[PDB]
């Protein structure tokens, strides 16, 4: 059944970054992998979640969020990092693997 | 054990040649010989030839950039790329044992690359560099402006990117280069080192890109310009060509004969170069340090041929002008005999060594299985080398003398004569 | 040199690196007025303790 | 001789910045022997003819 | 040129083992070197102490 | 396969003249061919004021002999085809030629005929003396020339190895027609020198033609002695020549290497196989196998770096030279030692697997066409005594492993005084006593 | 100046005559915008020949004079606006050295549009050198440049830069109705073998741009 | 007319980039731009560069 | 930084004034007085606690 769609979906809501008009994946601690991948982004996409970003943070200083109209919805988050993440993990591993042995 | 094979050269249906041999070295050499190069790029595309020779190791469908290298060199191989303004070799060497091994590579490389944004985007700047140490030798940089000068097209394309276009070339141009010119119909496999069935069985079995001659060269326009570098060096680099000949043109081997005739680089450490009267004539007119020869440059629709100079920026006049009456002292009859013998042979000797080089055989017999579909017997070579007349000799010297010339020249030329002063 | 003696002196370039012109995020909350008070309150109770120890 | 070159582990670099022959014998053998090559390598020297 | 510069003589300076420019200074080696790790090591043990 | 081929490989026939001279060949299927002799001789012969003379004579050999002067034997030799090159190193000198295996004989009697009658015509000499004084100059500009030069010096200070090849300026300008003939007379002679072949040439044939123009027989024992040279004492010490007018720094830092004969070379070869090479150019960059070439290329630590173990016949130098701007001198030695001890303390079975790889693929590649393999059975001989295949080389590397090569570079590098040579803008790369620091703990 | 000024008098080094080279330099460098001159050796300062190529130039367009608009009185810029459809820009072009001159046109288009500018501002050179030149598009010239001229006088530099410039080359000052009387003695056949002078003698050319379309000088 | 310009407090300052170095689109903000005739070179210690 | 003694934060201190830091190759022994002034102090700070504590 709709079970796990049912359970995504309800804690996407819940989590309420989309309330923010993040992105899921604007929301991702940047750690190394998510470094190298943001550094492959296409100028375009860079350029808009750098706003979306910026728009956050200007939101949490004032203490207000986005008009319910413009919160990002759960089946329409673009995530647009995660291709480039797991290639740049996927590369990572096969280098660690190719140094042991 | 081992002894004596012969080099085999089948041909596939899509056109793909396949050119194999088997001295039992110790080590295999492989190469993938492709009809592709600057002369194929537009004022819209430029340098990107040149950015695909250093992008050979960028990652691609079969393997990443990482285990191209790290896995070459593994098996203490070794891949390279060298190219011409009209040819794109990717070779590999290595041990028998691992001939396979490396072979993966080499084929991803050619056929499969992945030009991922980022990763054109960060080599980019390596144009900078690679092109800032070619260029210390100012032989470079005359050649460049010669081909500038001599033609409106194709060959007057330059080898290493142009500057405005460095970090301006796209992963879409490079994709698109190599659509339209790594075309099994435009390639060949060559191979010294190995069985020919294996170097077979890896073609057809494994390769993509294919059927057709895609893009096609603009032939090449003679312009005969004079392109002129005023830089300050104390050494003046100078170069004056005429339309030479074509590859496989008759008049091919003329040319080659009457450039030995004139001196075709020492053979003396450090010696004066008699059988040189383009030499000898030079050390006449002038009496400081210098260098003259012969050059010749064989394309597909066209070639180049002349002399080139290098000398004090004051004696630039008379070793040019010296460098002149030879030519114009060849082209009145001024070829002895003998002078045509001692060249004949000197060619033979030359083209004969230069064989030795398992670099130096792959490319010979890469070059023919390419712009041919067979190999030359090294008789015939030898044959159609001295069955050049006095005469063809004396007449490829009136070509030039009569021909339209295109000049190239650079340092202090304050006392280097203009292409209508000779 | 430096135009302003802010960014030049060897210890107002201090002060400055790190009470001035260092750089903060725009949002931090009340939840990070704690470690100034933390210090505050240092320097606080060494001075009581200071005036208490002397009896 | 339709070689490129018969008309047109080792090897040693260079290094230059961005952004000598004095007697006919540190001279001869550098007059463009024919056409221009230009190579690279993963493991190994650019080199140019 | 360079060619005309030479280190100049430490006969002066020089331990007596490796003071004749015929003869291994690998062999007296070791105990050059045993000799003054020899004092370091018994500094060491003194302040230990 | 690999193995067998090795095999198959044409043996290298060697016989000796009852004159001293030793005359070996390796017969190929090839058309063309080299052959040329290889006398053991150099700067390390000569003293202090000859210091150059078996350079001034590397340039008068060419200029024709007494039996046909300058223009003839120039003639004779180009309007056959023939190349003729040669060269003179510090323990080594030799006069080779390439050509069709038909002049094979023709040669022998030109070789010989400039080993022994070298006309050393004395208007010649006047012009050398402006031609030697100038490639000094123009030589003076090449760093890493300069820099192995300085190395030497000093590594070797007071000796015989302490000279460059090409002499002193004072020299150059004062050695006589007389000291050039004494230097031929007194060195090139028949049990020092060997006459090498490469490529389709009869062994027969070859030294048929030796017996004929190599004739001149010794008479005394001690014509047929060959001196054994007084050694030369390392020195752990430094050159600094410090130019800020300079675009970059070159380093060269080194220990004393065995000499030919030990078989410990082998190992060390492997060694240097681990740390490599590098130059800007290498498309490997941030991938390459060796870690100081990725250091390098992470942190623009160099614009080269190559590693390299200079033999003699008695000692040797076993070190590394890079070039770097003035500001990351100190990064890039730092990490260079660092990549030593690593040899001396943790070499993995996987880094020597591949330097092994990476060094048969080096030798089968001195081997490649008839002036290399000439050069190989030149110095073979000479230093070895005779001709080491490619299939024994390959045994002895083939029994080099991890735990090998970390107790021989402890042996030769750890815990010693090294050799340094800086040449350029170097302030940034300071004190001996740091450097000799890093001759320990990994 | 007297109480003064020092560096003794003379000549000291001396120029050595301009030669004549006829060159074409080509520079591409990947602008969108095409910029070429085609010139040809012209009149000298002060030379008799000169004034004629000044009114040449008038006649074939020197430099707009309503703000935006088309120029008209320009031969060479409405002959090419016929020939191309975008945008551009195209001149005569005159310069008068000691002991030389330069004379041509000088062109700014799209990359693409640049074959049919240069061929275009070429036949308007020859098509005047072939009696193409009207009694009056002379008289409008005439005192298009006395105009032009005159207005340059109105700066206390363009000025001091009149009075300055023949108190060199010359030794006086020439009368301001001397010169508007040397430039109407201008005859209709003075201008027209100007032109001619163009369309014989041998050029040099000078592009910049992408060139990818642009014509080189043997192909006029 | 023998003026170099005759035949081809103020004054606005510019910049670029070095090392390497670093718009006009309508038949109106290109015209007059065609070499009127030679080219002058000014220089001011009080004001910007000139070039025509 | 390839070396941890640039880098690291603190390591980098200990270092920029104790170990690479720059020293004029001829002080003499005048110039030694400054760290024996410091270890003296961290001295009598030593002595000093174990005195107050009785
Ligand atoms: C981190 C700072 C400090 C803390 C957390 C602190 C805390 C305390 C505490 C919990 C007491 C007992 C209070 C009570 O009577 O219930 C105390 C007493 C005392 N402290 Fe501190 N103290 C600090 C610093 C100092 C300093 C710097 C001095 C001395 C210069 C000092 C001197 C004293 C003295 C004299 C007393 C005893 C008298 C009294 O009980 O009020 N304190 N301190
Ligand atoms: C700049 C460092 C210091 C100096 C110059 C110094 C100096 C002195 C002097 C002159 C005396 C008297 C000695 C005598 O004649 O009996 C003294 C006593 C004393 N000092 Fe210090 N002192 C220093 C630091 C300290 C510190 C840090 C402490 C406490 C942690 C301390 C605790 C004492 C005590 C308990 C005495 C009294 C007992 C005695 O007289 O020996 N001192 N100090």
């Amino acid at each position: 059944g709709r079970l796990m769609d049912r359970i995504r979906k309800w804690y996407y809501n819940a989590a309420g970054f989309n309330k923010y008009g993040l992105m899921r994946d604007d929301t991702l601690y940047e750690d190394d992998d998510v470094k190298e991948a943001l550094k492959r982004l296409p100028e375009d996409l860079y350029n808009e979640r750098m706003f979306r970003i910026k728009r956050a943070l200007d939101l949490s200083l004032k203490h207000r969020i986005l008009p319910k109209e413009q919160w990002v919805k759960y089946e329409e988050d673009k995530p647009y990092l995660e291709p480039y993440l797991k290639e740049v993990i996927r590369e990572r591993l096969e280098r660690e693997a190719w140094n042991k042995k | 054990c081992p002894g004596a094979e012969d080099l085999e050269i089948t041909k596939l249906p899509n056109g793909l040649i396949i050119a194999s041999l088997e001295n039992f070295s110790p080590a295999s050499r492989i190469g993938v010989f492709i009809k592709a190069g600057s002369r194929y790029e537009t004022t819209a595309n430029l340098g990107t030839a040149h950015l695909l020779r250093l992008a050979s190791p960028l990652t691609t469908k079969g393997a990443s950039s990482f285990r191209i290298t790290r896995g070459i060199e593994a098996v203490g191989g070794s891949l390279s790329v060298y190219s011409t303004r009209e040819k794109m070799t990717y070779c590999v060497e290595c041990l028998r044992d691992h001939v396979d091994t490396v072979m993966e590579y080499l084929l991803n490389v050619t056929t499969a690359p992945e030009f991922r944004p980022w990763e054109v985007t960060d080599l980019q700047p390596q144009l900078k560099v690679d092109k800032a140490v070619a260029f210390q030798s100012p032989q470079v940089g005359v050649l460049e402006n010669l081909h500038a000068a001599a033609y409106k097209t194709a060959l007057a394309n330059p080898l290493y990117c142009p500057d405005y276009r460095i970090g301006k070339i796209t992963s879409e141009q490079l994709h698109h280069f190599v659509q339209n010119n790594f075309t099994s119909a435009r390639m060949a496999l060559v191979g010294i080192g190995v069985k020919h069935s294996d170097l077979k069985q890896v073609a057809e079995q494994f390769l993509n890109i294919r059927s057709g001659a895609g893009t096609s060269s603009a032939k090449a326009t003679y312009w005969g310009g004079e392109i002129r570098e005023q830089n300050g060096h104390s050494l003046v680099h100078a170069a004056v060509v005429t339309e030479g000949a074509a590859v496989g043109s008759a008049e091919a081997n003329a040319f080659s004969v009457l450039q030995h005739v004139l001196g075709a680089g020492p053979l003396i450490k450090r010696g004066s170069s008699v059988t040189s009267k383009l030499y000898q004539g030079v050390a006449k007119a002038t009496t400081q340090p210098f260098d003259a020869s012969a050059f010749n440059v064989n394309y597909s629709d066209s070639g180049l041929f002349g002399f080139y100079t290098i000398s004090q920026a004051a004696h630039a006049g008379e070793v040019i002008r010296a460098a002149m009456n030879q030519l114009k002292a060849a082209a009145q009859g001024g070829v002895t005999e003998e002078d045509v013998t001692k060249a004949k042979n000197q060619l033979k000797a030359t083209y004969l060594m230069s064989v030795e080089t398992a670099q130096g055989l792959l490319n010979e017999i890469g070059s023919e299985a390419l712009l041919s579909g067979t190999h030359t017997a090294p008789s015939v070579v030898a044959q159609k080398i001295d069955s050049v007349t006095s005469a063809d000799v004396v007449n490829a010297a009136k070509k030039f003398v009569s021909g339209k010339k295109s000049m190239a020249a650079s340092g202090d030329l304050g006392s280097t004569p203009f292409l209508d002063e000779l | 040199m430096a135009p302003n003696i802010r960014k030049s002196h060897p210890l107002l370039k201090m002060i400055n690196n790190s009470l001035i012109d260092l750089p903060a995020p725009s949002n931090i909350s009340a939840w990070w007025n704690f470690g100034s008070l933390l210090a505050v309150c240092l320097m606080t109770q060494i001075l009581t303790g200071l005036l208490l120890a002397m009896h | 001789m339709l070689s490129v070159a018969a008309r047109s582990x080792x090897x040693x670099x260079x290094x230059x910045x961005x952004x000598p022959l004095l007697c006919r014998e540190s001279m001869s053998g550098r007059s463009a022997r024919r056409d221009l090559v230009a190579g690279i390598s993963l493991n190994a020297p650019a080199s140019v003819r | 040129v360079h060619n005309d510069v030479t280190v100049p003589d430490f006969s002066a300076y020089r331990r007596e083992d490796v003071m004749d420019a015929t003869t291994s200074s690998q062999t007296s080696s070791e105990d050059r070197k045993g000799f003054s790790y020899l004092v370091t090591a018994t500094a060491c043990v003194a302040t230990a102490y | 396969t690999y193995a067998q081929t090795l095999q198959n490989i044409p043996e290298t026939n060697v016989t000796t003249l009852d004159n001293g001279l030793r005359v070996a060949s390796e017969e190929s299927s090839q058309p063309t061919c080299t052959v040329g002799v290889w006398i053991g001789a150099g700067s390390r012969y000569e003293n202090e004021k000859n210091n150059g003379a078996g350079y001034f004579v590397e340039h008068l050999a060419f200029k024709g002999t007494k039996k046909r002067p300058c223009a003839a034997f120039e003639k004779e030799v180009e309007s056959m085809g023939a190349h003729f090159n040669g060269y003179t190193s510090r323990e080594q000198t030799a006069f080779y030629i390439k050509a069709l295996s038909k002049d094979m004989p023709k040669v022998v009697e030109l070789l010989a005929d400039v080993v022994q009658n070298c006309a050393l015509e004395e208007s010649q000499i006047e012009k050398e003396r402006g031609v030697i004084l100038q490639e000094l100059k123009e030589m003076d500009n090449d760093m890493t020339n300069v820099t192995f030069d300085y190395l030497h010096a000093t590594a070797f200070q007071g000796t015989a190895l302490a000279r460059t090849v090409e002499g002193t300026t004072e020299n150059i300008k004062h050695l006589t027609r007389a000291d050039l003939a004494s230097y031929i007379d007194t060195h090139f002679k028949a049990p020092r020198m060997v006459l090498a072949a490469a490529g389709g040439i009869s062994h027969k044939e070859l030294v048929d033609a030796a017996r004929q123009h190599f004739s001149g027989v010794s008479f005394t024992y001690k014509e047929d002695a060959v001196p054994i040279l007084p050694r030369c004492r390392f020195t752990g010490s430094e050159i600094r020549a410090r130019d800020d007018a300079l675009p970059v720094a070159h380093v060269a830092l080194a220990v004393e290497g065995p000499g030919w004969a030990d078989p410990d070379n082998v190992v060390l070869h492997v060694a240097n196989a681990i740390i490599g090479r590098y130059d800007r150019t290498f498309g490997g960059g941030k991938h390459l196998s060796s870690r100081l070439a990725a250091l390098a290329v992470e942190h623009k630590l160099c614009h080269s770096f190559q590693t390299f173990n200079t033999s003699y016949s008695d000692t040797g130098l076993f070190g590394f030279h890079f070039v770097a701007d003035p500001l990351s001198i100190d990064d890039m030695m730092f990490c260079a030692q660092g990549e030593w001890m690593r040899l001396c303390t943790s070499t993995t079975e996987s880094e020597v697997k591949r330097a092994k790889n990476h060094l048969r693929s080096a030798m089968v590649a001195q081997l490649d066409g008839t002036t290399p393999v000439c050069e190989t059975i030149g110095s073979h001989l000479l230093n070895y005594g005779r001709r080491i295949s490619l299939e024994e080389w390959d045994s002895r590397i083939s029994a080099v492993d991890a735990r090998m090569v970390r107790d021989v570079c402890s042996k030769y590098i750890y815990d010693k005084c090294p050799a340094l040579a800086a040449v350029g803008p170097i302030e940034q790369l300071l004190d001996y006593n740091r450097i000799r620091s890093g001759m320990y703990w990994i």
